[PDB]
């Protein structure tokens, strides 16, 4: 097995990294590495620090990220079975979307 | 003349004036020697045209008693003084012709509501019109009936004792009722072999009995029109046979009914719901916990009276949404054959967005004119949620309509018998105060359906299409599992959808090869391809929400 | 006198109004022997202008009956008591000439709302027309008709059966009906042979009917001025060697147009949409949804109930700006021949500023009785736009006019065919309860234009204009990648004005140099220099969100392998 970013015996189709192996993160592989993003989440009163790792240039269709499914999940993650815990889906979303926004499509910046 | 057998849908409402009237007109001998007081004032409500100066003259023919119609409008289009002299001309000969009934058609015309009035005039008509009235303690034998539209239309010094104290409401026929009055509206026309009264009387639904003699009369117009175009038939005179040759069709009266104007459309609608038991598979326990807090009071006072036990105020549903909250009241309301009153939420924000909160009580006048009833609120959050919500914007979680439902369910004796329901999939912001010991004590959570519900779900959702025999719908209920209603309804939706599109495409189609039913029923294959689109619409982290909220409030009894 | 032929605009009121009316009148005692009961009460709206009073006169000429005018103002302006005896005695009089028709030209002025009273000789008329009214036991047939602005302004108590209950709705006259007019009141004057009565009928956008024969009688009176300055010879009488000689070009039309004021231009215009789906490319598959949406129900309701189907009410459109979702809308509504009225953002916000939402009322009455319709509401999430957007005010996502919105549309009934469409760019901060079952259930989604929509826009926007042969539209749409539908459209307004630009520049230079046409068309240069301006609308990072949102619902539906055990 592999822990996070190690290289994977396979070769990479789209290696902007350059790397020319597909990287192993979170039980699959992806071309290129994730970019980190910090992120806070304030519900209930209890702070919690989280890094968001977005992927992007990846060849796979299926493999790119989609924010309504990590925002999801990390409220979900953080906070379990909280009542009205929507709003705050709807705020990471906002927040995920206005931080990864790319001026250039060149600034691959991988962890 | 007109009889007691001309009126339709109102039943009850006839029984209660024949028992109010016909006893003093019967008999006067018998009430005058006895020493019980005849009821003098009679006030019927309902919408225009619901029919109440016919009930008022079939009443007078059938006790074969003295009547004497009195015109709001005629009366107040006379001269200043003219007026009292015509009123007390009317009451004088009314009087004189013992037994008598004095009909009074626009109360609200002669004695509107005291800020409408302002001419001097008119509060001198009023005055010499209560006058009148108090002094019909010289029992004559003369009975004084009214119509209007709403009770506070009317003067309230007209509503005092000893002067229409009695009440009457005449509201919107029901389907029978509109059944029945079509049948009378259409006794002197002729039908054809395809026209079913029950089914137009089912589509018509905010229609009143003048709408239903309208639509009668326009849809046998159009059928004569229709005749008489190609027959052109104009001479001098008309033959008798011609008419007896015709019959209107259901065409006709589909065209009539889709090119009319209901007039009471927006009222409260009070009937006795069609959902039955049948229609929602499972949940014994709900049933059972239904039955013996609504049913077990309106059947069994003695128990009650004997134990010493205040019958519960209501109850209130939680639960994921479209699991079927609607439904468990509409059913345990049929099951009781009480009247159902449903309030929807955004009634509730229209309430509190235009601050006219004093029409909650009206809304429980209703309820209590209509007894026994069953009074459903839907979406008791919806005012929490939308001035804030989990964390709010101010302060606690009170506001003007809860309020005043707090204000109008603890002021209601418990001797009538409505029954208050309330609904909500937010349970967590959902005002404390109505959850009180005497309010809304009782909380219910209504879960998913289960393997044997989502079943019975489907067979009430397709009793009404074909479906072909090879449907096995024991095996969609096992490859659903984590559905809800509003799911199962959708992909029925689906399938028929997909049939008639089929259907439409092959009618067209077999069309081309006519320049030189392929689907009568909804195979298995439509399912297939509607099950494509199926989407489950409650997550697990709600269905973990809801059971970590019951399992925090069943953890505090244990014993 | 005046018939049908001096009727224009309106033909399915004046054939309701014949429908209603010939039949009991022509043969009166045909109608008396058959038990049923004809009207007695017709209320014509619309506003001042549209020709009702021309209309009863119409039909009472027509039908042949006797015809007894009752002026509002007229009856009021008299002293009390001796109105009371004009009213009386005109319908005595009308009653002994049966069959007659009593026509009410100013009803609000006689009976205005119970409120606006304000006195009692008033209410005592009110009270004598109610009595005159409720009296009519038959007198052989006698009909009344009455005319009024607003059904809101007129006594309640004339609405009640028995009385004023029939109601006929009598709006703005479309193109085809200003065309019509036109013709009517230009029939006796001479007109120049390029007069082209249909451009002028499409140009007068808000008009009624007084409005565009005032717009003829101004053009004549133009012409007149223009030519009789010439000869300047007021004789005794008009000789008829000038009329003749005299004719009305399409200059004097358009001065007199210029100088034209419109009448009804803030009243909701209800018509059928002259585009096609030939002016949007591609979007197969939303004009399949929409035709089995909208188009089935209306055109097949046999098989509709034969399948115990009930038809869904509303659609919410999806997606970046400028893509076309009016366009589609208009587009369904004219292949369905169905009415189309629009309700904008700022209506929205006028009605949600001014805490007046009883308008909504207003609105589906209006898209009730133009039934079959289509009712479309533009960026509804403008309320919920204007309250912060994604950080509102801290509270919830409702507000006092979606929320009447909801109930209008609860209340709405599903037999008559009233078709919902909303849209939106932002469909996350949309109110969920709009998303609903039963009030708006299916969601689509716009996306930009692809290879031959864009086409298709350029050659629709191109149309009305000339252009050279030369120019290669597929070139150009291959060159545009990311724009949307307002791009193009731009780029096609650039050219042109460059255009215009040399052909003026071109002609003061020639007449400058003239002291002792060079381009017909446009071509290739003008769109080159058109594109060095072309700037995309939409970025990169902003069709992500769209994207990210369709995928996320289209893949949930996670249950494409179901398949019974055969
Ligand atoms: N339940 C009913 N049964 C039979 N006819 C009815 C019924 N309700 C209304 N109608 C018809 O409607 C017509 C007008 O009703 P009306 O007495 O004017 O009502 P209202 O007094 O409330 O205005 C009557 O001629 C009557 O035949
Ligand atoms: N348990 C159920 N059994 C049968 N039908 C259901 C059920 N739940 C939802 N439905 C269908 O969904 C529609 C409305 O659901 P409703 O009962 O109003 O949801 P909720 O329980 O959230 O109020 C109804 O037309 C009904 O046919
Ligand atoms: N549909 C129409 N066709 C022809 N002429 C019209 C039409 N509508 C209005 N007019 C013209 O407008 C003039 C005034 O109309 P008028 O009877 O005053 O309408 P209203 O009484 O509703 O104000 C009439 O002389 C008539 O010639
Ligand atoms: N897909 C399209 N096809 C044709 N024209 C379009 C399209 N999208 C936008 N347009 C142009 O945009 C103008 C109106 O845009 P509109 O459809 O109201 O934008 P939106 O879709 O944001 O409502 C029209 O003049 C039309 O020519």
């Amino acid at each position: 097995v592999y822990l996070d970013g190690d290289r994977t015996n396979s070769r990479s189709t789209g290696g902007k990294c350059g790397c020319g192996f597909k990287h192993f993160w979170d039980g699959k592989e992806y071309d290129n590495l994730p970019e980190a993003f910090p992120i806070t989440l304030e519900w209930g009163g209890r702070v919690v620090r989280e890094t968001v790792y977005w992927f992007q240039y990846e060849s796979d269709s299926s493999l790119n990220s989609n924010v309504y499914d990590v925002a999801m999940k990390l409220v979900t993650k953080h906070f379990p079975g909280e009542f009205g815990s929507e709003i705050l889906v709807q705020k990471v979303v906002h927040t995920i979307l206005h931080q990864t926004a790319k001026k250039n499509p060149d600034d691959y910046t991988p962890v | 003349e007109v009889g007691y057998d001309d009126i339709g849908g109102c039943r009850k409402q006839l029984a209660q004036i024949k028992e109010m009237v016909e006893l003093p007109l019967r008999h006067p001998a018998l009430f005058k020697a006895i020493g019980v007081k005849p009821p003098r004032g009679i006030l019927l409500y309902g919408p225009p045209g619901t029919g109440k100066t016919l009930i008022a003259r079939a009443v007078a023919n059938e006790t074969g008693a003295f009547f004497f119609l009195i015109n709001g409008p005629e009366i107040m289009s006379k001269l200043a003084g003219e007026s009292e002299s015509n009123l007390r001309k009317a009451f004088e000969e009314a009087e004189k012709n013992a037994p008598a009934i004095i009909f009074i058609d626009e109360l609200d015309a002669i004695a509107p509501k005291r800020e409408k009035t302002h001419g001097e005039v008119e509060r001198r008509i009023v005055s010499q019109l209560l006058t009148l009235m108090d002094g019909l303690k010289q029992r004559a034998h003369v009975i004084v009936m009214a119509a209007t539209n709403r009770p506070n239309s009317i003067d309230p010094a007209l509503r005092r004792f000893g002067r229409f104290d009695r009440e009457v409401d005449i509201g919107i026929p029901d389907a029978t009722g509109r059944l029945e009055i079509l049948q009378i509206h259409t006794k002197n026309m002729k039908l054809a072999d395809d026209v079913d009264l029950e089914q137009v009387a089912n589509e018509t639904h905010g229609h009143v009995g003048a709408d239903l003699a309208a639509l009668c009369s326009e849809a046998a117009l159009q059928a004569i029109r229709k005749k008489m175009d190609l027959i052109d038939l104009e001479d001098e005179t008309i033959d008798a046979e011609v008419m007896n040759s015709l019959a209107v069709t259901m065409d006709d009266f589909r065209w009539a009914l889709s090119q009319s104007n209901p007039s009471a459309l927006r009222e409260t609608v009070v009937e006795v719901p069609q959902v039955t038991w049948e229609d929602i598979g499972g949940l014994e326990d709900v049933k059972r916990e239904l039955q013996e807090l609504v049913q077990y009071p309106v059947e069994h006072p003695d128990k009650f009276l004997k134990f010493g036990m205040t019958p519960s105020k209501g109850v209130l549903f939680y639960g994921p949404p479209g699991c079927g909250k609607t439904l468990l009241a509409k059913a345990i309301a049929n099951e009781c054959q009480a009247n159902f009153i449903s309030i929807k939420g955004p009634e509730l924000l229209t309430m509190w967005f235009g601050e006219s909160e004093a029409n909650v009580r009206e809304i429980f006048d209703k309820a209590r004119q209509a007894a026994p009833c069953v009074l459903f609120f839907d979406e008791l959050d919806s005012i929490a949620k939308a001035r804030g919500g989990n964390i709010g914007d101010g302060g606690g979680a009170a506001d003007r309509v809860i309020n005043q439902i707090l204000t109008e369910m603890d002021g209601m004796s418990t001797k009538k018998n409505v029954f208050i329901i309330g609904a909500t999939n937010r349970p967590d912001i959902i005002d404390p105060a109505i959850l009180r010991p005497g309010r809304l004590d009782q909380l219910i959570y209504i879960p998913l359906p289960d393997e044997k519900s989502r079943v019975a779900i489907l067979k009430a959702n397709l009793r009404k299409s074909p479906v072909a025999k090879d449907v096995d719908l024991e095996f969609l209920a096992k490859m659903t599992n984590g559905f809800s209603g509003a799911d199962l309804t959708e992909i029925c939706q689906r399938a028929c959808k997909l049939a008639i599109r089929e259907s439409i495409e092959s009618e067209i189609r077999r069309e081309r090869e006519r320049q030189t039913d392929p689907v009568p029923e909804i195979r298995r294959d439509h399912f297939e391809e509607a099950m494509r689109f199926a989407r489950r619409s409650v997550s697990d982290n709600d269905i973990r929400k809801y059971e970590m909220f019951a399992q925090t409030l069943q953890q505090s009894r244990g014993f």
